[PDB]
């Protein structure tokens, strides 16, 4: 919010160059001055028989804003053979990519091409030149004696770049063995030592570098992006690369070590083609020191209002904590087709808030697609959601779109004026700007009246130039401003004072002050900083009480400020800006006497009663909580009367009610302050005497870990009167209750088995499925749904195993679905294998019983016992009396022995269900 | 006693006629003082105020064109209409809403367009088996869907450039098969070949001719051929009122928005056409591949239907492709299957078995509801959608249109749309708020005591500080002259608190947060109820206590979603057929059935039980599926009759039942081949002897 | 049964 879109600083390169394509800080040591690094891909240069090699351009903030392109190379083709080119660099696209550390600058053209040694080709490598104040190397690992498609040929490494705090070079590019990607990890100090300008291919040691994998990750793209940032317990930077294309399209994003290039972490998206990772970035925002991940999808569609896709954009944030497992949100973009996680800079801290910020840009959204950039703050719950700050570069797209953002570079301050600022490259008007950080002032204003409780009877003072005496009182104002970095020791504020604001409108107002004999009035004020505010004074009088009616309404006196901002430094000039969130103005409220008794003075008394409505709520669900509170003044008027009502934890606000019409209307808010959680409630200002109010508050309930027993709920009642201004505190509590439905069911599948079995041929010892009987499945579900859990219970199933010494069905085998155990009291399987009416239950039959142990159902969990089992068909037909009708009667019952929340009431939950697959003859 | 219209709707015509739609206004001057200027149409005719002086405007939805229904999609009739009405003359009173409908049917025998897209990549060199004949082929299935059939085709390979392209010899180019020793032909990112015709002699002599390109790397970047193909209407030939097919042939994945960068191309696609005169794609290397969502929009415009027809290795990446392009359906292309014929039919059947309702340039303040009947009177609340459809069958959509305020933009209109159809309902949208007697309202502020006022048709009001009957009290010190409606009683306090009342109209505001309204000013405007943490959720606009939702937001507190697209299962019928959708979210009713969808039902009846009502309806014309009449629609099975057994198979499921007349039927179901489902069952059931 | 690129 501090960023000064007044007067940027605007920088514009050669026409259709892609000049700001790319933008990086240049901070020498050599020098006190910084400068602006601006890449220009498209660039024509000096080079000889070199079309559009591209360049990298110093610009000067000091003075008249000029640039200069630093010369890397300035030479042409380097030479195979007689006529045989050893490199093409022509649209070699030289400053696609820039980073600065310190002295250093490291620019590449990803683009460049080869031919190798061997057969006559041209293979985008990419190259790029290391420069360090004097001497100039070229760095090309992807530059080697392994080859073509296979090998590093078509890496085009320099496609990204960044650096260590170690100085070691991250280089990736996505072309590497069919386009997998790899990413170069080099120390700076090797790259500088071992250049030999004779040698092609150069072997690097201590070289970090990842190796081709499966086909299967072909065409991944690793190395389309990099950033750097520390995820172990080590010192050393380690290394984050987009890869877009990977996990089948949906995205991925790869942490590799800093020491060993051994993986750490992954990110994937949840959603394909969206080029999850089309970006990265890697800052601590909230504080925490330990570095969190950004990760771009500019292409990522949303649902609509509507509920149609739409595509906006979205960009992960990954919380970093001391596990090392991440914390991960989503931020959706606004604007559709405006591709919003293009382009994600680090601006470590903006406001000096104490939390680092970053800024977030879609390049084709905005008026017109003419680009936008989102600046985000930093708190210590993590990034704030909400921008507060827009960036939308004004400039018009002639050949292309005017791309505003997809570069951006933050965290330098260029101006040493105490806030880092921000370089926004537009490369589709070849532009590049530099917008530099208004300083943050915090302001804290005070107001007070002497005395607040006016007495119209008093009229021991007052001058109205040669007039009666009047009830006069006094309004002082105290304003008091400090601030971080560069700004002045003196500032000058505005104050504006307005007397009884709540009727001056259209109607008489009852104040005025006594000099001015006027409502209002205005003062040019001068603070200084670091503390003790400096007060002014004046003093305003009250009407005789012919003049007006109403003694009622209170007097609110109002108090604004200005601060016009003249500031520069003579840098330019820079305004600082108030602290976003602040109040521009103060009130306090007088108030006439009125009822105060013989003692001249007003003193309620004050009663707060509540009652239980529901005297348990549930653990596990939402309680439709609703308090009846009966507030009551039975002594004098009580000025500004408040019911103040404490929820702690779980508890939030609702509303009133509105329903009810024996309950007052009463306007409530809920309120966050000095690490307090309450709802406020109007009773009236005043609340006159003998005033019984009753209004409903309706909450709703979670719960706050377990075994919390009751809530509590504390009220009172507040006043701003001097004497007894408040009511006595009155705590309620409802207790919790542990509720848990839990059901049993059961089905058989197939529920009948229709005889004679089609193609029955009995053996005496049966091999396979088929040599026995059809497949008759049991399958018993026990599923949590009432609010509460249970952490553990017991489920029996009793089984018709036999039927004299007959088998009637022959359990194969079983299986479990969800957190439970299972035992047969006998062997499932003994043999192995490969492949009227009337009711045989476990009473009447051989019972072969499974115990089940279960555990920890949740309200929305649920555990499932399969049981796959043949029906013995030799047992049926025989002697058995063949045709007749059996029902195969199978029961399990479940109990529930325990629960986790403690030293709450808790009844035993029981209950049992039944499964029959009834067999029997169609042709009887 | 009074109402909400005599309260609200005192100070002017306008602020009268959006109280309430319900409210009327009046004219006259005769003298009602007291007993309210506003009230309601026939309750203000306590006095007489008879004459058209009474303002009472009636909000109203008029068919403007409603043309019948077409039996055929030959070319005699009038004009082919798949949808009535067509359009329709909105007027609306602020916060009124008027219900309409629609019908929207798939005439039978519409023409077909066919525009097939080629990949001429030497990965397709051993595909290329299935694209001889085609045209001939093309017309053997297709002929029994329809008549007036035209077909056409196009081919792409890869953007013809760096690292996509051999450039490396100089006889890669032209030939970019050197090295193996090959001849391939020099490679081209989309080209035209044939024009849509109806001639499909000159189809299948023309691809016989096409012959297979190479270039280096696996994803071929079809999508640009796709965009071209949509957006370039003359060069395809495409034919408004027909069926538009695009059919997507390819041996690998693909090349999606973004890869370009690395070919040094950043300039985003414009969706335009750029296929010239030579019938080549002009753009290929200097824009990008189109994204999805772009691409969903043009295909959308254009009303084509994309059909990707790929290879079984490919096969389960483009289902998921096709499932960010709703319209879109995939199919196998493999040697052994159904192959090309059943595919392109099977598809266009597939396409044509869904009916949705499309709504473009719908203004801001208007919302839209969408009750569905589909099946016999079904009436199904709250969906666009018909699951389930054949060629030839009708379907009824209910739609409220709801305001919110007034505009007062003059006119817009906003088109109500089955998606890839032409046919179309266009709504002209107009806004009633400005009284009649908004015209000779007089030139200026006199006609009352002097000026500094106005004057409006019942009043005149005044200025800042006069505010009366005539220009009056406001700013002077006011004795008691009356309590009159400052409180809807006696001992009642004075006007809503608020900064009090004085001499009849209230002055309340300052205030905090916003402005106070009202007779009493007793309408908030800010406080209201929250959800959580918010406001209405954020998702409506807070007048007077009471929350007005944004379009596609219900509820007291505005937090109730109309979206059912959250509650869709896989299989695309709502909540798996297992329960209810409400508030975006599904609530199952069954025999223990759970899960977002509800697909999931651990104990169920299974199998053939559910379908024993499908065999009993169709095959035995019998009971609980027959009485309904759900039959031909509940179940889109293929059923056959097998002679005396079924043989065994891959994995399948056999089934068996008692029908009404005792006798023992056997059937078996496949699980899924191409997703048929298809059903066997058991000629000559087992029946008892005599 | 083994390539990679545009081929096979
Ligand atoms: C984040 O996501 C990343 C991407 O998904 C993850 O990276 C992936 O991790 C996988 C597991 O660590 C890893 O799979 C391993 O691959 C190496 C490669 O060595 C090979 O050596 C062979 C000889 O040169 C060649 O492949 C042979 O083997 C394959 C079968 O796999 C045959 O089909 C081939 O014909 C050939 O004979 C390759 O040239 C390659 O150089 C293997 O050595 C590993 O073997 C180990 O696992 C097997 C499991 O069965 C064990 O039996 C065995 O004893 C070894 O312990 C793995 O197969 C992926 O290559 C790698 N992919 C990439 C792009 O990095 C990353 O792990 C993940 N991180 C986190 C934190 O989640
Ligand atoms: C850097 O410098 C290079 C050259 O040193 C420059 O590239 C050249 O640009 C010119 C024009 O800007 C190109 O000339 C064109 O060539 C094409 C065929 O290749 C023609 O079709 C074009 O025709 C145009 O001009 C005609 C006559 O004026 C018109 O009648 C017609 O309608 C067209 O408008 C035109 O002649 C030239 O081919 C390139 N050279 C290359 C690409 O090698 C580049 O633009 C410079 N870049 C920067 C950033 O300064
Ligand atoms: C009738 O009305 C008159 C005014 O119209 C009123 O006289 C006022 O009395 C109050 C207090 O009785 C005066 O305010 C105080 O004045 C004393 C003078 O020594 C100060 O010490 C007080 O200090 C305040 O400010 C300090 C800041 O450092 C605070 O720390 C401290 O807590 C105090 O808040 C305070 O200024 C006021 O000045 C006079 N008014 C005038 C014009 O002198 C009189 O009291 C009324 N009659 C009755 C019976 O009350
Ligand atoms: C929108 O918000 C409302 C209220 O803010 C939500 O309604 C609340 O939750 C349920 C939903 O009907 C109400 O019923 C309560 O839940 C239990 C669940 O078992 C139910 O059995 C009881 O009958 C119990 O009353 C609840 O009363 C209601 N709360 C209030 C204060 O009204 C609603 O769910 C929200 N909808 C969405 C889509 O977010
Ligand atoms: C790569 O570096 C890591 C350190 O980041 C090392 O991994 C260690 O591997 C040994 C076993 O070989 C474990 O006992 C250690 O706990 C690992 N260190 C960790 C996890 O921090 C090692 O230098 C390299 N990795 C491997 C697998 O050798
Ligand atoms: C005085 O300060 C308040 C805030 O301290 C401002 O009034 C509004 O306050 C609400 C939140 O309480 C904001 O949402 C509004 O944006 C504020 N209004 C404006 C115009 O900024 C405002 O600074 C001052 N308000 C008055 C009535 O003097
Ligand atoms: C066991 O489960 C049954 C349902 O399976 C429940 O009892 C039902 O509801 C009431 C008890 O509140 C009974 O009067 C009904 O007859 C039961 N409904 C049925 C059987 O369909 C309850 O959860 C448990 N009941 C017992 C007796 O243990
Ligand atoms: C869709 O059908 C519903 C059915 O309830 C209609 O809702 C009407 O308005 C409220 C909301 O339930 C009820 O009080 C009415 O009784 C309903 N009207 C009926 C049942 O006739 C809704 O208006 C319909 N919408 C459209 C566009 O047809
Ligand atoms: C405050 O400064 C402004 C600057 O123009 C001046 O006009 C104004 O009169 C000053 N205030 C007073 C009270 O003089
Ligand atoms: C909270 O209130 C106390 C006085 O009740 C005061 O010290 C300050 O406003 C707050 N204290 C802290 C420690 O934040
Ligand atoms: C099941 O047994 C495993 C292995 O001993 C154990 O870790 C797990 O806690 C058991 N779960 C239950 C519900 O008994
Ligand atoms: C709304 O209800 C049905 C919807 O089909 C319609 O027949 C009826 O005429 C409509 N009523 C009004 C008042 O618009
Ligand atoms: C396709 O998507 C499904 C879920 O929608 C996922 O389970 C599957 O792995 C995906 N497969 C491919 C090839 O994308
Ligand atoms: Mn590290
Ligand atoms: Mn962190
Ligand atoms: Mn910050
Ligand atoms: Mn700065
Ligand atoms: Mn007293
Ligand atoms: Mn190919
Ligand atoms: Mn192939
Ligand atoms: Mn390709």
């Amino acid at each position: 919010f501090n960023l000064d879109v007044d007067s940027p600083a605007e920088y514009s390169g050669p026409e259709g160059s892609y000049f700001g394509f790319a933008v990086d800080f240049f901070v020498p040591s050599a020098s006190s001055r910084m400068f602006l690094l601006v890449g220009a891909p498209k660039a024509n240069t000096t080079q000889p028989g070199i079309v559009e090699g591209g360049q990298v351009l110093k610009c000067d903030w000091s003075s008249t804003r000029r640039c200069q392109p630093i010369e890397f190379d300035a030479t042409g083709n380097r030479d195979y053979a007689k006529d045989d080119p050893l490199e093409f660099k022509s649209h070699q696209w030289f400053g696609a990519s820039v980073r600065s550390k310190q002295d250093k600058i490291l620019a590449c053209a990803p683009l460049y091409h080869w031919r190798t040694e061997m057969k006559q080709e041209r293979e985008p490598v990419g190259t790029c030149f290391l420069q360090d104040g004097t001497k100039t190397v070229e760095y090309a690992p992807c530059r080697s004696q392994d080859i073509d498609a296979d090998g590093q040929g078509f890496c085009q490494g320099g496609f990204s770049i960044d650096f260590t705090k170690a100085d070691r070079v991250l280089l990736g590019g996505p072309g590497s063995f069919y386009w997998q990607g790899q990413l170069i990890s080099d120390q700076v100090a090797e790259i500088v030592s071992k250049y030999d300008p004779n040698v092609y291919s150069i072997k690097y040691n201590n070289q970090l570098a990842t190796r081709t994998a499966q086909a299967i990750f072909d065409d991944s793209y690793l190395g389309y992006s990099v950033a750097v940032g520390d995820f172990n317990g080590d010192g050393i930077d380690d290394f984050v690369s987009g890869v877009p294309r990977a996990a089948r399209t949906l995205g991925m994003v790869y942490i590799y070590d800093g020491k060993n290039m051994s993986s750490l972490y992954n990110f994937t998206g949840e959603q394909m083609a969206a080029y999850f990772g089309f970006s990265v970035a890697a800052t601590d925002i909230n504080g925490d020191d330990y570095a969190d991940v950004f990760i771009g999808a500019p292409l990522f569609m949303d649902r609509g209002s509507d509920g149609k896709l739409q595509e906006v954009g979205q960009v992960s944030v990954s919380l970093q904590r001391a596990s090392g497992d991440f914390q991960t949100t989503k931020l959706n973009g606004f604007e559709v087709f405006a591709r919003f996680g293009s382009a994600i800079a680090p601006l470590g801290d903006l406001d000096q808030d104490g939390f680092n910020d970053i800024a977030i840009a879609a390049p084709y959204g905005g008026e017109d697609k003419k680009g936008i950039v989102y600046i985000f703050n930093g708190r210590s719950t993590g990034l704030n959601a909400v921008p507060s700050q827009i960036l939308e570069g004004q400039w018009a797209a002639r050949s292309m779109p005017p791309s505003f953002g997809y570069s951006m570079k933050g965290a330098t301050d260029i101006d040493k004026n105490g806030y880092p600022d921000l370089i926004v490259g537009a490369f589709g008007v070849d532009r590049a700007i530099l917008y530099r950080a208004r300083p943050v002032i915090t302001v804290n204003a005070g107001l007070e009246v002497y005395p607040s409780i006016l007495n119209q009877d008093n009229k021991t003072c007052s001058l109205p130039g040669t007039a009666l005496k009047v009830s006069c009182f006094n309004v002082r104002f105290c304003l008091k401003a400090d601030g971080k970095g560069v700004l002045p020791r003196k500032l000058n504020f505005q104050v504006e004072l307005l007397l009884d604001k709540l009727k001056q409108k259209g109607a008489i107002r009852r104040a005025l002050f006594l000099y001015s004999r006027s409502p209002s009035h205005s003062k040019n004020m001068t603070i200084s900083r670091g503390g003790l505010m400096q007060c002014e004074e004046l003093i305003a009088y009250l009407r005789d009480e012919s003049e007006f009616r109403d003694k009622l309404t209170p007097i609110t006196i109002f108090m604004e400020y200005r601060l016009d901002y003249r500031t520069a430094a003579d840098t330019t000039g820079l305004q600082p800006i108030l602290n976003q969130f602040t109040p521009a103005n103060i009130s306090r409220q007088a108030h006439i006497l009125l009822d105060c008794g013989e003692d001249n003075v007003c003193k309620p008394k004050l009663e707060v009663s509540v009652d239980s409505d529901q005297k348990k709520i549930y653990i596990g669900d939402d309680n439709p909580l609703t308090l009846i509170v009966k507030a009551q003044n039975q002594g004098e008027g009580a000025y500004e009367a408040e019911l103040i009502v404490s929820i702690p934890l779980q508890a939030d606000f609702i509303g009133v009610v509105r329903n009810n019409e024996a309950l007052a209307r009463l306007s409530c808010a809920f309120k966050t302050e000095n690490q307090t959680r309450q709802v406020v409630c109007d009773l009236g200002n005043p609340m006159k005497a003998g005033t019984q109010l009753l209004a409903g508050l309706r909450f709703s309930v979670h719960q706050q870990s377990e075994m919390d027993t009751s809530v509590k709920f504390d009220l009172q009642i507040q006043s701003s009167n001097l004497f007894d201004k408040v009511s006595p505190v009155v705590s309620h509590k409802v207790d919790l209750a542990v509720l848990a439905a839990v059901e049993i069911r059961g089905v058989s599948s197939p529920d009948h088995v229709f005889l004679p079995i089609p193609n029955w041929e009995h053996k005496e010892n049966p091999e396979t499925e088929e040599d026995v009987g059809p497949v008759v499945q049991h399958i018993y579900e026990l599923r949590n749904n009432g609010p509460s859990s249970f952490s553990k219970a017991m489920l029996h199933l009793q089984w018709p195993y036999k039927y004299n010494n007959n088998t009637l069905l022959y359990i194969l085998h079983y299986d479990i679905d969800g957190p439970m155990n299972c035992t047969s009291d006998m062997e499932i399987n003994p043999l192995r294998i490969k492949i009227d009416i009337h009711t045989l239950g476990c009473g009447v039959a051989q019972c072969l019983k499974i115990v089940c142990q279960v555990g920890r159902l949740d309200r929305g969990k649920s555990a499932i016992l399969y049981v796959k089992s043949l029906l013995w068909t030799e047992t049926f037909m025989n002697k058995e009396n063949q045709n007749h009708s059996y029902s195969l009667k199978s029961s399990a019952s479940f109990n529930v022995i325990e629960f986790p929340y403690k030293n709450l009431p808790i009844e035993d939950i029981t209950n049992s269900t039944l499964v029959t697959t009834n067999v029997t003859w169609g042709i009887q | 006693g009074p109402n909400i219209c005599t309260t609200r709707g005192v100070s002017s015509c306008q602020q009268c006629l959006a109280v309430s739609p319900m409210c009327a206004w009046c004219s006259d001057e005769a003298l009602p003082l007291g007993s309210p200027r506003c009230d309601l149409k026939e309750n203000l005719l306590k006095d007489n105020c008879a004459p058209e002086s009474i303002e009472f405007p009636v909000s109203e939805a008029r068919v403007l064109e409603d043309r019948p229904l077409s039996d055929k999609g030959s070319g005699d009739s009038s004009q082919v209409t798949q949808v009535s009405p067509q359009r329709i003359a909105l007027r609306l009173r602020p916060d009124d809403s008027k219900n309409f409908s629609i019908q929207v049917r798939q005439v039978e025998d519409y023409p077909v367009d066919i525009y097939y897209l080629m990949d001429l990549s030497y990965s397709m060199k051993d595909d290329l088996w299935s694209i001889q004949n085609l045209g001939t082929k093309l017309a053997t299935q297709m002929r029994k869907l329809t008549s007036n059939l035209r077909i056409g085709f196009g081919a792409f390979v890869d953007k013809p450039v760096s690292p996509y392209m051999y450039i490396s010899p100089p006889e890669a180019l032209e030939n970019p098969c050197y090295d193996m020793k090959t001849t391939c032909l020099p490679m081209f990112g989309y080209k035209h070949v044939l024009t849509l015709t109806d001639q499909v002699t000159r189809f299948n002599e023309e691809v016989k001719k096409q012959s297979v390109s190479r270039n280096r790397d696996a994803p071929e970047g079809g999508f640009d051929a796709i965009m071209q193909a949509t957006v370039c209407d003359e060069k395809i030939g495409w034919r408004n009122d027909a069926s538009h097919l695009l059919v997507f042939t390819t041996d690998a994945k693909t090349h999606i928005a973004l890869d370009g960068r690395l070919a040094g191309i950043v300039q985003p696609n414009d969706g335009q056409c750029h296929v010239g005169s030579d019938n080549h794609y002009s753009a290929s290397t200097t824009m990008d591949y189109p994204s999805l969502g772009l691409m969903t929009e043009k295909l959308s415009q254009k009303n084509i239907n994309l059909i990707f027809a790929v290879t079984e290795n490919v096969v389960n990446l483009y289902q998921n492709y096709s499932e960010l392009i709703p319209g879109t359906t995939v199919g196998v292309l493999s040697m052994d299957s159904s192959n090309v014929l059943q595919l392109i039919v099977d598809a266009y059947g597939k396409i044509r078995s869904k009916v949705e309702l499309e709504v473009r340039d719908l203004p801001e303040e208007l919302s839209l509801s969408f009750n569905a009947t589909c099946l016999n009177n079904e009436v199904i609340p709250g969906l666009k959608s018909c699951m389930g459809l054949k060629i030839g069958d009708t379907v009824s959509f209910s739609i409220e249109a709801k305001v919110r305020g007034c505009p007062q933009e003059k006119e817009k209109s906003f088109t109500i749309k089955p998606v890839g159809f032409k046919d179309s309902l266009i709504v002209q949208v107009t806004f009633d708020c400005d009284c009649a007697c908004q015209a000779q309202a007089e030139p200026n502020s006199h006609r009352c005591n002097n000026g500094n006022g106005t004057f409006e048709c019942g009043v005149c009001r005044c200025g800042p500080g006069w505010l009366g009957s005539q220009c009056e009290c406001s700013e002077e010190d006011y004795r008691p002259s009356q309590q009159d409606e400052c409180s809807p009683r006696e001992g009642q306090p004075v006007c809503s608190q608020r900064g009090e009342c004085l001499c009849g109209q209230c002055v309340c505001h300052s205030s905090d947060f916003g402005k106070i309204t009202g007779k009493y000013c007793e309408c908030d405007d800010f406080s209201c109820v929250r959800y959580k943490g918010e406001m209405c959720s954020g998702h409506g606009q807070c007048s007077c206590g009471d929350c007005l939702c944004d379009s596609d937001w219900t509820g007291y507190y505005c937090n109730c979603t109309t979206r059912t697209d959250t509650c869709m299962s896989s299989n695309g019928l709502l909540c798996s057929g297992r329960g209810k959708c409400e508030c975006g979210s599904c609530v199952c009713i069954q025999p223990g059935s759970y899960g977002d969808t509800c697909e999931k039902c651990p104990t169920c009846p299974d199998a053939c039980t559910f379908k024993k009502e499908c065999v009993e309806c169709k095959k035995f014309d019998r009971g609980a599926l027959h009485d309904e009449n759900t039959c031909n629609r509940y179940c889109r099975d293929e059923i056959e009759s097998v002679k005396e057994l079924k043989d065994t198979g891959k994995d399948a499921v056999n089934c068996t039942y008692k029908n009404e007349d005792d006798c023992v039927v056997r059937f078996q179901y496949y699980e899924d081949s191409s997703g048929k489902s298809i059903l066997y069952v058991v000629e000559e059931p087992e029946c008892p002897k005599g | 049964v083994i390539a990679r690129g545009d081929w096979n």
